[PDB]
RNA sequence: AGGACCGAACCGACUAAUGUUGAAAAAUUAGCGGAUGACUUGUGGCUGGGGGUGAAAGGCCAAUCAAACCGGGAGAUAGCU
RNA sequence: GCUCGCCGGAAGACCAAGGGUUCCUGUCCAACGUUAAUCGGGGCAGGGUGAGUCGACCCCUAAGGCGAGGCCGAAAGGCGUAGUCGAUGGGAAACAGGUUAAUAUUCCUGUACUUGGUGUUACUGCGAAGGGGGGACGGAGAAGGCUAUGUUGGCCGGGCGACGGUUGUCCCGGUUUAAGCGUGUAGGCUGGUUUUCCAGGCAAAUCCGGAAAAUCAAGGCUGAGGCGUGAUGACGAGGCACUACGGUGCUGAAGCAACAAAUGCCCUGCUUCCAGGAAAAGCCUCUAAGCAUCAGGUAACAUCAAAUCGUACCCCAAACCGACACAGGUGGUCAGGUAGAGAAUACCAAGGCGCUUGAGAGAACUCGGGUGAAGGAACUAGGCAAAAUGGUGCCGUAACUUCGGGAGAAGGCACGCUGAUAUGUAGGUGAGGUCCCUCGCGGAUGGAGCUGAAAUCAGUCGAAGAUACCAGCUGGCUGCAACUGUUUAUUAAAAACACAGCACUGUGCAAACACGAAAGUGGACGUAUACGGUGUGACGCCUGCCCGGUGCCGGAAGGUUAAUU
RNA sequence: AAUUCCUUGUCGGGUAAGUUCCGACCUGCACGAAUGGCGUAAUGAUGGCCAGGCUGUCUCCACCCGAGACUCAGUGAAAUU
RNA sequence: AUGUUCUAACGUUGACCCGUAAUCCGGGUUGCGGACAGUGUCUGGUGGGUAGUUUGACUGGGGCGGUCU
RNA sequence: CGCGGGGUGGAGCAGCCUGGUAGCUCGUCGGGCUCAUAACCCGAAGAUCGUCGGUUCAAAUCCGGCCCCCGCAACCA
């Protein structure tokens, strides 16, 4: 649950930390384990793409199945997993013929409990299915955009995608976003939220707690001088500007989106 | 206090050695303005 | 348990004196801060100059930095000494 | 040579990097050495580095590099697939003693071990670029079992003391032994075995995974240390003989026990936490194609091989980086005694040094210290500097508070030595003896011996008992920043930066965004509880009015309006 | 007031005497609400002020111990002109 | 001119097969988009993101003020 | 020391720039409405334009001096 810790410290007095009891103790499955080490945010070129990322706690890559194609063989969750990867927990299900595969883990699912795919599963938190197959008005999460390729919406703890209507070849999901999308109905969708919905309520308490993320600091822009971001320079604290990024772009309301292709299938934008 | 010049061999070698030269077609014109100079000792190797 | 406490190694550099053609092109002596962590350290690797990197001081990039160093345009130009 | 002084968690001894003859011997003193020099890391000549087991090389990979084709680019080139490199990581094997002027885990003596080739014999299903297992992995914490190691006793050899005493509860010294081999213990993990079946492991599999029965309830793996052997050996105090006075030769006693004990080992263990903790090969196993009275595999024995390169010397330093024989910097390992919590500190051991100018004198003044009448911040920009406080145990401790703190608040009392309680206590350890059994490195009882605080009572010395070294000054009001952190290498450490938290805003995934003529890459093997940008900066109470200006967002009737025609 | 020129504003406290300090007043030259406002326990080699202890900081210096300075022997610079 | 439909250019950072021992690339089958997107030439807007430069003289020192025919 | 803007019925503001002319709101005075006051309705009065000089046919207006008022500036030093 959520647990307040107590002030000993000055760096413990504002820790929030969600703890799950049921989650696995041991070590992960092997079997399904690769190395990613990390980047720094650098690129191939060896340059610093994306800004504050570094450092953090070394950790090994979970290979979690989202495409969820092995149809009408009954699989029984084994136990429930920490991935340090995501902020959803993962599950170990074992099928009926003996091969092991890690989901995502949804809302109420625990050790075992019974989940199986294709046209002709339960519609039952877990199960995943074509989503011309699931009734309007569910709600799903782990959705496929193309058939086949694997689920790439409602991924993280807590998310999930409402099924809103069925017109033809296409559904009409509500992202958690509140954006209105049109989806191929041919796509898979697996019932229910993801779990670990409490994640949302963890406070870090302390700049070390960001570190072992690889978060690394943020500086100002008002706090450097003019040869290096838009913002800077003054005597004392000056602004007179208005706020842009660090390469000059308006950075308050300016929208960035510019795709063509895909404007066909957004019904409505977020707002 | 720690000054600049830290030796190490292997780094010396990777450097500026001949088969870094030779590697990239500025080090072998490196490489060939030093022999037209005339250079007795032509990289860090010798 | 802990970016917990006191305190050596280790990492720093707050005060004073000395030194200032120095023992030293940044130290010594007496005290001083951190000392299980956003810690420190070895080896190897990557980022290249209007570029890098920067918990941001215009700091650092080989005792050189509001634009490195080396070679060239080059005997730049100098109503000035 | 004899005294004296200094270091001793180094100023001792080894490794790695780096240097390259500085190593040892003979000889020389012009130049070099901050002086002289007969000396030297100086000059000249000669000598010196010995490996199947140490390291490299070798097999294997990380980050990263290169990269056939490929994709992309005015050219040069950029990126990248198959591959191939790349340790700072994984992978076979040796110890003790002796010896040189200078090398030694390399030479010699003794005793071992590893891998591979070949041959013979016996038995046999072998086979991979493929499958599976394994290798294989975090932080912290807690013990329990040990050893290195030390102390004391016993034993052995020697001594009987320059000045009162010293045949004894006296003094000095020694009391050492490895790898390997055999045992499989403290302890850790795990139920085992046999059948039958199966949408899984790209094909197959007897292997792994899964399912169902039957049966047994003990099997397996790992494991420090001890013990036995190695070893009737070697070493060994000290003697006895030469010395050509540096040392050579021969001989050689005891070689036990108890206690204490690591930061080392069991332990890559166990417990717990969240931030969730390399890879590949060697290795074991499974089969495919194939082969098939062969090949190949297993076992025993015999035999052969294990190449090449490094090895001197310095290595907190006069040999490395600092122009110097330069108060500087330089990674890892070892780690004795007494006191002590200690790797602090003081004095010492092993070991190593007295820092390459001296001799006098005893002015001012400068530097580094000691003491100071009476006063006690009057000094000064400012208590700068100095002086002071300083330990352990117990008693006691305010406002305020986010209930944790404040707090070691403040303040106080005891502290040495000797005796008794108790010829050494509570405790720790633990022999013999006795009794049991699945008999052994076993269990139970038993307690000799060894070790041993803390306290109380009494006495006693000094001016003083935390006696040295070591070792907080304390309190009150207030500004700023919540806090730990970071910063102007070399005049600024802060109120500046960061920060957890907050808000706005962009972003629907071929995401926004960034680096790139591009291909690509990062974001991210992430998916709106996510990612980027901006501002503010824990927490508490809060965050009022203005959309006229500038910007942004939305609109699209009307006016104006490019190329084009 | 890290903001107040006039200004050492005025009143109160502390002192024998206080341009600094603390508490108020409001006449805000020229505060003010996330270029945040007002508070705030704990923390700080942070700024200001007060007290106890302590002292050569001082009244006002004295003596002493060492390294130089001075003399002798050896070696033997420098800025400048 | 606008809209709707279609597929055959074009896209595919969907699936599967082959080169192949390969998460590159290419070829093939299929699905989804589809004359859109995207790219070339021309063109209007924006554009301190970047670049090259200008920013007078007199003056009882310069600036501010004033002046310049 | 220096620049810029102001002075108009009792109050607060226009009119100035393009010299021919003084407006607006409130206030004051008279009359209504009311039992009375306020509000409300009707009507009227009231400034020679800071001051002194110039230009002009004619000055609130344009020019100059002086007296007040306000704002800005007074830097490197
Ligand atoms: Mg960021
Ligand atoms: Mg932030
Ligand atoms: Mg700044
Ligand atoms: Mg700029
Ligand atoms: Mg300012
Ligand atoms: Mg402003
Ligand atoms: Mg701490
Ligand atoms: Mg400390
Ligand atoms: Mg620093
Ligand atoms: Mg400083
Ligand atoms: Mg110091
Ligand atoms: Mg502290
Ligand atoms: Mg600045
Ligand atoms: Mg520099
Ligand atoms: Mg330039
Ligand atoms: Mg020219
Ligand atoms: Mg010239
Ligand atoms: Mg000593
Ligand atoms: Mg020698
Ligand atoms: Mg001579
Ligand atoms: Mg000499
Ligand atoms: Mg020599
Ligand atoms: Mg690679
Ligand atoms: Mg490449
Ligand atoms: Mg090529
Ligand atoms: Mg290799
Ligand atoms: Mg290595
Ligand atoms: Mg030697
Ligand atoms: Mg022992
Ligand atoms: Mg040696
Ligand atoms: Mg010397
Ligand atoms: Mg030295
Ligand atoms: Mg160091
Ligand atoms: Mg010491
Ligand atoms: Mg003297
Ligand atoms: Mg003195
Ligand atoms: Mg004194
Ligand atoms: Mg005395
Ligand atoms: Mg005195
Ligand atoms: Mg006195
Ligand atoms: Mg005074
Ligand atoms: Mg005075
Ligand atoms: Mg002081
Ligand atoms: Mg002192
Ligand atoms: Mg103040
Ligand atoms: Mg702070
Ligand atoms: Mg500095
Ligand atoms: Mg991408
Ligand atoms: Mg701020
Ligand atoms: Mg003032
Ligand atoms: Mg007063
Ligand atoms: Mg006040
Ligand atoms: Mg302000
Ligand atoms: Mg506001
Ligand atoms: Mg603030
Ligand atoms: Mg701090
Ligand atoms: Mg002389
Ligand atoms: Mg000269
Ligand atoms: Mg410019
Ligand atoms: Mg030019
Ligand atoms: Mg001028
Ligand atoms: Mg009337
Ligand atoms: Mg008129």
């Amino acid at each position: 649950a959520v647990v307040k810790c107590k002030p000993t410290s000055p760096g413990r007095r504002h820790v929030v930390k969600v703890v799950n009891p049921e989650l696995h103790k041991g070590k992960p499955f092997a079997p399904l384990l690769e190395k990613n080490s990390k980047s720094g945010g650098r690129n191939n070129n060896g340059r610093i793409t994306t800004r504050h990322i570094g450092g953090g706690h070394k950790q090994a890559y979970r290979i979690v199945d989202f495409k969820r194609n092995k149809d009408g063989i009954p699989a029984v969750v084994e136990r429930l997993e920490y991935d340090p990867n995501r902020s959803a927990n993962i599950a170990l299900v074992l099928y009926k013929d003996g091969e092991r595969r890690y989901i995502l883990a949804p809302k109420g699912l625990k050790a075992g409990d019974q989940i199986q795919s294709g046209v002709d599963a339960a519609i039952k938190p877990g199960n995943t299915l074509p989503m011309r197959n699931i009734p309007v008005g569910s709600t799903v999460h782990n959705v496929e955009m193309k058939p086949g390729k694997g689920g790439q919406l409602a991924r993280s703890a807590g998310t999930y995608v409402q099924i809103v209507a069925r017109d033809g070849a296409y559904v009409t999901l509500r992202l958690r976003s509140g954006e209105m999308r049109k989806v191929e109905a041919d796509c898979r969708a697996t019932l229910g939220e993801v779990g670990n919905a409490e994640h949302m309520l963890r406070v870090l308490g302390k700049a070390g707690a960001a570190r072992w993320r690889g978060v690394r600091p943020t500086v100002r822009g008002t706090a450097m001088n003019p040869v290096d971001h838009p913002h800077g320079g003054g005597e004392g604290r000056n602004f007179g500007k208005h706020p842009v990024t660090p390469w000059g772009v308006q950075t308050k309301g300016k929208k960035t989106r510019s795709n063509k292709r895909t404007d066909k299938f957004i019904v409505r934008r977020r707002s | 206090m720690k000054r600049t010049f830290q030796p190490s061999v292997l780094k010396r070698n990777r450097s500026h050695g001949f088969r870094a030269r030779m590697a990239t077609k500025n080090g072998r014109q490196v490489l060939a303005r030093r022999r037209a100079k005339g250079r007795a000792r032509l990289t860090v190797s010798k």
